[PDB]
RNA sequence: UUGAGCCUUGAUGUGUAGGAUAGGUGGGAGGCUUUGAAGUGUGGACGCCAGUCUGCAUGGAGCCGACCUUGAAAUACCACC
């Protein structure tokens, strides 16, 4: 129905420009949604090797319309003073599982820089997505105020996909359409910042803006 | 568009060439089979794939990030484990990556430094690629996948359950390269059924040596010689290569006596007279050291190895009686009330499912366990000749010549003792390597030394336990033969049903709960009864 | 002429070899013979190799 | 009418639990659907046979995410795929 009408609206082969897309993808939002955006970056890297995967940490101010409520991780007293300064819970050391035994991990990583007290859960069930803390993207750092500035200032992680495309959220499309070049230049050049060492020809292979349940023209 | 690649090869141990320079070229998800006769090289190959030996003149180029680990074709000795402990063990090049990180939260514990924070890139960095988080959830996930439990003490298990674990032990690590030396030795109908369908799922890349030639024609995309120092490969179904192969021998038996044509008649010439001022132009002379030269060369044909057995004294008309006699394992009923009769000449087939008994069974008869109950009484001119399953009659460490005939010459051949050290030509065992420990010997050449010299002494009696299992069809062929025509009584084990319809004439098919039913015929004859079976309501 | 030449690769991390002969039909066996390593002029494990 | 690459347009993806043959990362909550279903059978096709895919007209507006009982959850655009 609509996908029968929109396919028609929308000419995804051809190549388009920074701005002559902005409204050229706001066209499809009859819909009534929260409209989730999806943007998506075709990037170029061995992704089947080991060394060229990259996972990036990055701030935005615009946010995403929808904060994440993590608890933090530290052995003993990591919690007590976190937990109410930018976590849902102050998730404690000593009953790392104790404050989630229905969820055993919250939505963000847990930050206990200083504190060794748990690997944690010691089984990998606390890394069913990837929430271990590291220094390659900075998700390890003692101050909690780090951490308590995500929610401030919006921490979002990157993702290599076992094809190499990195998929984050925008700020969904409620929101103006120079914020969305503003956006795009912030992962731009962090990104670029956050290339690993190999590569091969071009870098940042295609790139486009969509949504879950919304249509795509490519930027460029 | 490659996967391992191996260009120039070359391996001579101190003898002839095992690898001439030779090619081998592995794409992505094919099944890849080797078949090549006994002690031509298959396991020296894999050996050289899992970087482990060898390859003196040679380029080995496989991608980094390539997990390799492969299957060995004997049991190993490292039994006096446990099953999780033995299967544990097969991830121990991941066993660095797994424990660096749990351990570096050390030097995190304390302040952040340099390095403190740049560590967990360094863990973390195979990490992205594997899993490395469960190397215990996995472990014990692919037991049930496939069965074994994990506590049990595996020192103990039979021989198609040792089998099976050393084919977990080879797959923990979750290799893109699957290499499977003999997979199917040990396994019954049920598991290389199963096998067959775990196998073709599997996402990566597979190479292994069959000697199944019905377990090939299911599971082999592409088929590889390796025939005399050159591996050449072939396109088709199996029996495909079967032709083409014997097309190979044909015409290089067809080429090989026209050489030896020549050079017969360019013998007779540099004999003959030389007449009357002539000089005999060294222009032959030299071609002829040349062809005598040559002559140092593969022999084509490997030599169709000819054995013969040790006919003794007729034995007693009873073998083995055994009734009442009711043995149990702890847990479950290997034979529950056993009633039977081995007469003289009888040729039985002992046959069922894994673990069922097979093995302990004969250990019985021997007298090598005792039965809890009911008696066994054994013949009275019985000259047992025993082949084990783990054959374990053999130090590998022992000379090939002292460990057949137990370190003595004067081998006994047909009538009378006028034979040493010659009972190795017709097993065709070069008399230059007669003091090679068995160690060093392939699966087949150690299968039929000890065959060979259980066909050394008199013997009224044959246990064989999976005779079969790493012998190729062109000597199988013969044991057939010679089984069949033996005079004396026969208990065989085997897992194949071709070798029994040819050999057996009964069989002892075993059940659960301790029972054993026993049907007349080959083994499709007694199958075939057991069909019909009516069990006297 | 069955003896094949081989080397003795040092595991001292020092490139060092002393290399002799070895019967390779009847030695499945890899020799680990203690001998001196003169760019650590100490006494280490020299260890079979190509 | 034939053999390689593209560009989409169409379908393919069973270790098991289990709703059932269940591809990665999605990011979500609710969409679809009425240009008219659950259905009726149809026809090539599929089987690793328990099904999942669409013509063909009669009828044609009711089914899904939801709790999870899992390694990873919902045939619910499109991203080189
Ligand atoms: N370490 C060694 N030292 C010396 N000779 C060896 C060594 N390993 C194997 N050989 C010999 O070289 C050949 C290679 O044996 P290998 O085990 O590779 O045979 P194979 O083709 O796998 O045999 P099978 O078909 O019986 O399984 C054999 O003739 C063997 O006797
Ligand atoms: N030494 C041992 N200690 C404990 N249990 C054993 C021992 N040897 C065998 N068993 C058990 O006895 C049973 C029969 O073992 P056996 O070796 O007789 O098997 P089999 O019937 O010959 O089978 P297969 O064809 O698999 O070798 C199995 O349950 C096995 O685990
Ligand atoms: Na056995
Ligand atoms: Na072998």
């Amino acid at each position: 129905k609509r996908m029968r009408v929109i396919r028609e609206k929308v000419d995804a082969t051809k190549q388009y420009d920074i701005n002559e897309a902005i409204a050229l993808l706001k066209e499809l939002a009859t819909a009534k949604f929260v409209e989730s955006v999806d943007v998506a970056v075709n990037l170029g890297i061995d992704a089947r090797k080991s060394d060229q995967n990259v996972r990036g940490a990055t701030v935005l101010p615009h946010g995403t319309g929808r904060s994440v409520r993590v608890a933090v991780f530290t052995q003993g007293a990591n919690a007590e003073a976190a937990k109410a300064a930018g976590a849902e819970l102050v998730g404690m050391e000593d009953l790392a599982d104790q404050i989630k035994k229905g969820e055993m991990n919250f939505d963000v990583v847990i930050a206990s820089p200083d504190a060794m007290r748990v690997v944690g859960q010691l089984g990998q069930v606390l890394g069913p997505r990837g929430l271990m803390p590291n220094p390659k993207v900075g998700t390890v750092t003692p101050n909690v105020a780090e951490a308590v500035k995500n929610a401030k200032a919006g921490q979002v992680r990157y993702r290599n996909d076992k094809n190499g495309i990195i998929h984050t959220t925008i700020g969904k499309v409620d929101f103006d359409a120079d914020k969305l070049k503003e956006n795009l230049e912030a992962l731009l050049v962090a990104l670029k910042k956050a290339k690993p060492t190999q590569a091969k020809g071009v870098y940042i292979k295609k790139v486009s803006i969509s949504t879950t349940m919304g249509a795509g023209v490519a930027v460029d | 568009m490659s996967l391992i690649s191996m260009h120039g090869a070359w391996l001579s141990f101190s003898d002839a060439p095992l690898l001439d320079n030779a090619e081998l070229h592995i794409e992505d998800n094919e099944r890849v089979c080797l078949v090549g006769r006994n002690g031509a090289g298959k396991s020296t190959l894999m050996k050289i794939l899992n970087r482990e030996q060898g390859l003196d003149d040679g380029r080995i180029i496989y991608e980094q990030d390539l997990i390799v680990a492969r299957l060995q074709q004997d049991p190993p000795r490292n039994v006096e484990g446990s099953v999780y402990d033995f299967v544990a063990e097969g991830i121990e090049e991941q066993a660095e990556y797994l424990k660096r990180y749990h351990d570096i939260s050390r030097l995190v514990m304390n302040d952040p430094s340099e390095k403190n924070l740049n560590e967990l890139a360094k863990v973390q960095e195979q990490l992205d690629h594997h899993n490395l988080w469960q190397l215990e959830n996995r472990i014990n996930e692919v037991l049930a996948q496939l069965g074994l439990d994990p506590n049990v003490a595996l020192s103990s298990l039979s021989g198609g359950w040792l089998r099976k674990a050393a084919l977990g032990r080879a797959l923990v690590s979750n290799p893109r390269v699957l290499l499977l030396d003999q997979p199917t030795n040990h396994l019954d109908i049920e598991t290389i059924d199963w096998l067959e369908g775990f196998l073709k799922t599997f996402n990566g890349t597979i190479i292994f040596i069959s000697h199944d030639r019905s377990f090939i024609r299911n599971m082999a995309t592409r088929i590889v010689d390796l025939d005399r120092g050159k591996l050449v490969t072939y396109p088709g179904n199996y029996d495909q290569y079967l032709l083409e192969k014997e097309e190979a021998l044909r015409v290089e038996e067809l080429q090989n006596a026209e050489f030896d044509r020549k050079l017969a008649q360019e013998e007779v010439w540099i004999r003959q007279g030389i007449k009357a001022r002539r000089t005999r132009n060294e222009g032959r002379v030299r071609a002829l050291k040349a062809m005598r030269r040559e002559r140092g060369e593969r022999r084509e044909v490997m030599g169709t190895a000819k054995m013969q057995v040790e006919e003794a004294s007729r034995s007693g008309k009873i073998v083995f009686e055994m009734e009442d006699v009711c043995y149990q394992v702890n847990g479950k009923q290997l034979v529950k009330d056993f009633s039977a009769q081995v007469l003289r000449g009888d040729k039985i087939a002992l046959i069922g499912p894994n673990g069922c008994g097979k093995t302990t069974l004969l250990k019985l008869m021997l007298g090598q366990l005792q039965a809890d109950s009911g008696r066994i009484h054994v013949g009275t001119k019985l000259e047992v000749a025993y082949f084990d399953q783990h054959r374990a009659e053999l130090d590998p460490d022992k000379t090939v010549m002292d460990n057949l005939a137990e370190g003595k010459q004067e081998v006994m051949v047909n009538g009378k003792p006028r034979h040493v050290l010659g009972y190795l030509q017709d097993f065709l065992f070069h008399p230059k390597r007669a003091m090679t420990p068995v160690r060093a010997l392939s699966g087949g050449e150690r299968n039929r030394l000890l065959l060979a010299r259980l066909f050394l002494k008199p013997s009224n009696l044959l246990i064989l336990d999976q005779p079969t299992n790493d012998l190729d069809v062109e000597t199988l062929e013969l044991l057939e033969e010679l089984i069949d025509s033996y005079q004396g009584t026969v208990l065989l084990v085997s897992h194949d049903r071709q070798f029994v319809d040819n050999t057996v004439t009964e069989c002892w098919i075993f059940e659960g709960g301790g029972k054993i039913g026993r049907y007349v015929g080959g083994y499709h004859d007694a199958r075939g009864q057991q069909e019909q079976y009516v069990a006297l309501k | 002429g069955i003896r094949e030449k081989i080397k003795l690769v040092s595991s001292a991390g020092t490139g060092h070899f002393y290399t002799t002969t070895k019967n390779k039909r009847t030695k499945p066996e890899k020799l680990e013979l203690k001998k001196f390593d003169p760019v650590v002029r100490q006494h280490v494990i020299y260890k079979e190799a190509k």
